[PDB]
């Protein structure tokens, strides 16, 4: 009652048994089922080695066992039969990658499927290379504006660093990822967006979004569809990674959008355990984290010789109930730097986008800021955490000293500048007109809910009438006392018209 | 020599068929001269773990198995993993082999150290507790340290961990005649460059004159599989207690951080497919922490001080990794967001920090009772933090508004100025002795200086110089 | 003031009793999710043992 | 459910009108799926489920999708094991269903029909 | 020192041999006792023994139950324990004390092991580590012991 | 515990005992935070009454008169539904809760209840 053992194995050995002899060249179909096949002969094989099915169905040699060869099949296999005759390919899971592959949708083979035309490539990048190693990268430098007040203000992530976003179901993760990758039309970057495991219908929405908007000119958004195998769902987030450290290597910057890791780690643990691998918690391989890290570790910004590349992972997993420490939630807070975490509590209360800030980290910090934005930010947080500690003082508002009242009352009005529209992006400068016009005291006049119009109103009359605050920023990245004393002087027009109205 | 081919792999786990009489021992490395997409040899290393019988051994690989192929050559070198060990290891970067990755140059050095071995014998140890004086006065007085024991270490990012451990190791190198060592169990690779680049600029690392630096860094990373993740921190532990075998200096083992060795055992556990122990970890945590918290004591010879780094994971004091972890610890300091957001720096709580080694009968009457009421005027504090802002300073009592002097007093004679944050800062660094220590909070906390400025004692290495500064600050106030 | 103070007094004793009861329950859910947790693992492991 | 699908994939395929696809209960179809799953020969996955989940509720909702020639509707209700939505299979269906509507035992047995929890329920429209 | 035997095996020692050590003891306590001598022997613990029996349990796949604890768990302890009697006057009234101890993570006495030994053991003296870190050293908890 | 077995008499004192004794269950997530202080007049009542009761359900055992000291009582059915009953109607309610705690009868809680204001 073995595998391996077919009565025509020992039949063709009873034949042919002289001496033990090579037959890598040939190769058998013994069993074959739910995606994965046990395949004979193939004794040179290496392990991640590509092994065609006769028919054309591809596989992947995963674990190499004692006499036959566990495969997982790159399709829906149904239709290989038993003992049909496999031949190994010598290709390591590669993919074709060139500057073509901007603008378009591909599956995880690189392939496109959005029937505009065949991407032209030359040079191949290997998908399981090794990362940029412990003398071959460059401490975090350059601000990646997200475009949002909150993160590029207290969360800052940069350029090489990877910053995890987090949350439960409908918190805005991939709100948040499509925020980042629509303010990055301006500055010099390639998005990467590589969704595992959504519906086409979903991928179709943001694809339609990035063309209308623009945003598609920069970016290569690879699907893996529910319906796809659990193989082409575990190897989506690689072929993003090939295609984003090529582009990384040659001096150019990089953001990659794996939307999500838990379903790559759930059709990791999938084929782990239909070709009989041990279990650990959540029936999860002892492999996942390894997994994560060697993917996560491949993103980061390279040294001064080999060009100054970089690449930020922006990774999403989603929390079910709240248990952040459950298994990949806790492997993918080891890994990453920063944490961006969604409270649904939040996003019901209408504080969007509905990050909790007290939880989120970001172990680059304000390295990775303007120096406007941290001579703003600093006074902000500080402000924030005050408020924060008297966030359960607030029903009684009416016998507070009225200093604790009026720190009630600047936190109140910042809950109100941070929150922002859907897909609606800031720029650095007007981010930190809003930091500012917050952090100094402008905004205890008006009541708890015009603050939002307010503010937009601000920015809009500051852009159009002193031309001079952007420019100086833009130049100079620097909160100057000349920029200060001409944003003051911007505000009090632009409360005086409003009060007008 | 012994030949032996590969029989299957799993991933990391690799078989080897040997020959029925040469077979390996148990945690015997294994070199798989394998191959490259370039064709290039690469050899790819394992560790014995199961002489699984039918003359076939099952070994856990130590790098990347993708591209080994079935029937390959593997070397049985007969020994466990040996290091190079010595002073040539010294502000050089390495893996969990033994072989560097800073690009710098080769190890010439011949020594090598077997990365198993069993714990110093009975009748070896140095039984005198003693206190491993630092020169920090919060971690001196309120936290104090024991040689040759374990140290665990608390604290969230920003609170100056790092600042602090390349302090640890510039004053175990200056004032004593020691060396440290940084074992980095699952090192983030960014992290690992931030810290090889602030001690190249912090001179915790010479690196103009190698082998003159205070440090032999071990970084194994998060992307090496999880079987070197493990061995990593014997590699760090073998290449400290050399230097303290053989040259009998007193070392520093820091060890960042034990959750991430214990969960890779966890991982080689399932991976070899081991029946689990209780919510997830290996069913041997008990004696796989042993085999590393053993070998860290004080012999006749030298002394292994363990400073690691803990990380309680879902909060659980209770969990077997943090349970195990305290079972062998000796002492824990603290640090806080509040000490580092207000600016005492070092962060570190004198309340949530404890040690078992600040009994009377082992640090002096004297010491304790300084410490006792140290202790007891901070929480008093603590207590008061609410009650004064409402009450008013002035309408507290007498005792209380002496208690609230002394305390704001005491808490910024915590701040002291770090040899290796001047970079930063520009204060002088700053070493504090345990008597100078003691004398400034008997002569702060006996009602005595209680005549100077907050901020005569803020910053400050000891009580002579916070006299110094006080008549400056008082004679800049006149005037 | 008098009534005032029987409040601060109630609100002293008070949220110390949510303290301990927080504590204790706290306590009471670390045993419990750990428990959890190995049964779980344990069930998935007793398949793999009858497979 | 995979018959009534063809169904009605005839019926927008070349029929290509609107349809509605009710269907009711959908998570017996993952419940068949992990009754069968041990005995065919795959080990049990977590809490009882098969590993072939995920692939499984993508050969059923990738099935379903409205296309250019006809558009399925399809209003089909998730039951959930003890309420718990952190059950394998109502986790799964989340990430293809659109407008999402959860009932609350709470609201239910109030006397408050029908029981939508309102903040949990959530359209993309 | 002139009474003591020490029976010793350290954290790094084989679970196996963490399993053998107390029965070691209760043998060379045996022996005296039977002699007509009185013996006292200290265990320490026997929840480290627990776990160590639980390690050379899994590690030969056997079936495990209430956190992870194998079946003979109990039987451990018992077999351990309940040969500590104070002899007949036939059998010269030699006598074996045994005074076993327990750790308990966040106070939890409902535990396995620790209500594992308490239904063995003749009482109990609970520590209290509130009671051992405000200064009442020894912290004897006489309300429950 | 049915009438047809037991007497409807022991049966009703049974469900009234019962009845109060569930009650102090539900207030005790009420009381553990806050106090006896902030309930109505019959919760204070009911509480007041689940506390005697509680008490007077203890009895101290011949064979346990080692630990406790006390030498145990034996009190049967005849005095434990009447003693129940009447701690029930609140005629004892005038007495403190240590009176019925580790007593036999009702007429020894009493008498301790005599001590206990013997002893001022
Ligand atoms: N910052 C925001 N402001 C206003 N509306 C928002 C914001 N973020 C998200 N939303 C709304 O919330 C809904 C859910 O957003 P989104 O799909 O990004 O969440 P998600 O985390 O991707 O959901 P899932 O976890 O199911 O993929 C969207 O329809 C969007 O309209
Ligand atoms: N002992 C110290 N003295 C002065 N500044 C410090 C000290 N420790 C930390 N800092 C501040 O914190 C930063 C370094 O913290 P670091 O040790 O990197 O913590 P982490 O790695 O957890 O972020 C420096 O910028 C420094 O300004």
């Amino acid at each position: 009652i073995r595998a391996d053992e077919i009565s025509k194995i020992i039949r063709e050995r009873i034949e042919g048994y002289n001496r033990e002899v090579k037959v890598v060249n040939t190769g058998t179909v013994l069993q074959v089922g739910d995606g994965i096949a046990r395949i004979h002969g193939l004794d040179e094989v290496m392990a991640g080695e590509l092994v065609e099915f006769e028919e054309g169905t591809i596989g992947i040699a995963l674990n190499l066992e004692s006499n036959n060869v566990g495969v997982v099949l790159m399709g829906d296999g149904l239709m290989i039969q038993e003992g049909s005759s496999v031949k190994a390919t010598g290709r390591i899971a590669q993919i074709p990658v060139s500057e073509a592959y901007l603008g378009r949708v591909i599956n995880a083979l690189a392939k496109p499927i959005d029937g505009r035309g065949e991407i032209t490539a030359s040079e191949s990048r290997l998908i399981e290379s090794p990362a940029p190693g412990i003398m071959s990268r460059r401490s975090v430098y350059e601000p990646l504006q997200t475009g949002l007040i909150a993160i590029d203000a207290m969360i800052p992530v940069g350029r090489g660093q990877r910053e995890l976003i987090i949350g439960d179901r409908q918190t805005g993760k991939t709100a948040v990822a499509t925020d980042t990758i629509l303010n990055q039309q301006g500055q010099n970057v390639i998005c990467v967006y590589v969704a595992i495991g959504q519906k086409a219908s979903s991928v179709a929405q943001v694809v339609t979004n990035f063309q209308e908007r623009g945003a598609m000119e920069y970016t290569i958004v690879v699907a893996e569809t529910a319906d796809s195998p659990a193989t082409l769902q575990y190897l989506a987030p690689y072929t993003g990674a090939a295609l984003a450290e090529y582009f990384m290597y040659r001096e150019r910057h990089t953001l990659i959008i794996y939307d999500d890791l838990s379903k790559q780690a759930q059709a990791y643990r999938q084929m782990s355990l239909l070709l009989r691998r041990p279990p650990g918690r959540e029936a999860y391989p002892g492999d996942v984290f390894y997994l994560h890290s060697r993917l996560l570790e491949r993103a980061a910004k390279l040294s001064s010789l080999l060009g100054e590349g970089s690449m930020t992972a922006l990774p999403i997993v989603e929390t079910q109930a709240g248990d952040v420490s459950a298994y990949i939630p806790t492997n993918v807070i080891s890994i990453t730097d920063g944490q961006i975490f969604l409270s649904a509590d939040l996003f019901n209360a209408g504080i969007r986008p509905a990050i909790n800030v007290g939880i989120s980290v970001s172990r680059v910090g304000s390295a990775a800021q303007i120096k406007a934005m941290k001579k703003v930010a600093g006074k902000l947080k500080l402000e924030l955490a005050q408020f924060a500690e008297l966030e359960a003082f607030a029903q009684f508002a009416s016998d507070l000293d009225k200093a604790t009242q009026n720190q009630l009352a600047r936190g109140q009005r910042l809950r109100e500048l941070l929150k922002q529209p859907q897909s609606a992006p800031l720029t650095v400068e007007e981010q930190v007109m809003t930091i500012y016009t917050g952090t100094n005291g402008y905004l205890d006049s008006l009541e708890l809910d015009q603050v939002r119009k307010y503010l937009v109103e601000l920015r809009t009359y500051v852009k159009t009438n002193k031309p001079e605050f952007q420019e100086i920023i833009s130049s100079t990245k620097t909160f100057t006392e000349e920029a200060e004393a001409l944003l003051k002087e911007a505000i009090q027009e632009q409360m005086e018209r409003f009060l007008l109205q | 020599k012994n030949l032996g081919r590969i029989a299957q792999i799993i991933g990391p786990v690799l078989d080897v068929a040997f020959p029925p009489g040469k077979m390996p021992n148990i945690y015997n490395a294994l070199i798989v001269k394998g191959r490259d997409t370039a064709g290039q040899p690469m050899n790819v290393t394992c560790e014995v773990q199961q002489l699984l019988g039918n003359n076939r051994v099952r070994a856990v690989a130590m790098s990347a198995t993708d591209g080994l192929t079935r029937g390959m050559e593997v070397i049985d070198t007969g020994a466990p993993l040996s290091v190079p060990v010595g002073g040539a290891t010294l502000g050089r970067i390495f893996n969990v082999l033994g072989e560097p990755v800073d690009n710098l140059g080769p190890v010439d050095t011949r020594t090598t150290s077997p990365i198993h071995r069993s714990a110093p014998a009975f009748t070896q140890l140095d039984t005198k507790l003693s206190i491993f004086e630092t020169g920090i006065k919060v971690v001196d007085l309120l936290a104090p340290y024991r040689r040759g024991g374990k140290i665990g270490l608390f604290g969230g990012a920003g609170v100056g961990k790092t600042v602090l451990i390349m302090e640890l190791i510039n004053n175990i190198a200056k004032a004593h005649g020691g060396v440290s060592v940084f074992g980095g169990v699952g090192e983030r690779t960014r992290e690992g460059n931030d810290l090889y680049m602030e001690m190249k600029e912090s001179g915790v690392i010479n690196e103009q004159n190698i082998a003159e630096s205070k440090v032999a860094l071990v970084y194994g990373q998060m992307n090496e599989p999880p079987g070197a993740r493990m061995r990593v921190g014997l590699t760090a532990l073998t290449m400290a207690e050399y230097f303290r075998d053989v040259n009998e200096q007193d070392v520093l083992l820091f060890i960042d951080n034990i959750f991430r060795f214990v969960q890779a055992g966890s991982e080689v556990s399932a991976l070899l497919g081991r029946m689990p122990s209780a919510v997830g970890y290996q069913p041997t945590l008990s004696t796989e922490m042993g085999s590393l918290q053993e070998r860290i004591t004080s012999t006749k010879e030298g002394s292994i001080t363990s400073i690691q780094a803990v990380y309680v994971p879902a909060d659980d004091l209770t969990d077997p990794a943090p349970a195990t972890t305290f079972a062998h610890l000796d002492a824990t300091t603290v640090l806080s967001r509040g000490l580092a957001a207000k600016g005492i720096y070092p962060a570190v709580d004198p309340l949530d920090s404890t040690s078992t080694m600040l009994q009377p009968r082992i640090v002096g009457e004297e010491h304790y009772e300084i410490a006792q009421r140290v202790k007891e005027t901070l929480q008093r504090y603590k207590e008061l933090q609410d009650i004064i802002a409402i009450l008013g300073l002035d309408e507290l009592s007498e005792e209380d508004r002496l208690t609230v002097a002394r305390a704001r007093k005491i808490e910024r004679f915590l701040s002291q100025p770090f040899f290796v944050a001047e970079v930063f800062t520009g204060s002088p660094g700053k070493y504090v002795g345990l008597a100078e220590t003691i004398r400034g909070f008997q002569l702060i906390l006996s009602g005595e200086l209680d005549s100077l400025p907050e901020q005569a004692f803020y910053l400050v290495g000891n009580i002579d110089e916070a006299t110094a500064k006080a008549m400056n600050l008082e004679m800049e106030s006149k005037l | 003031a008098s009534e005032l103070a029987a409040r601060m007094t109630a609100m002293s004793n008070a949220t110390d009793n949510a303290n301990e009861l927080k504590k204790t329950l706290s306590i009471n859910y670390n045993r419990a999710r750990q428990a959890k947790i190995t049964g779980e693992i344990l069930e998935i492991v007793a398949g793999a043992n009858a497979c």
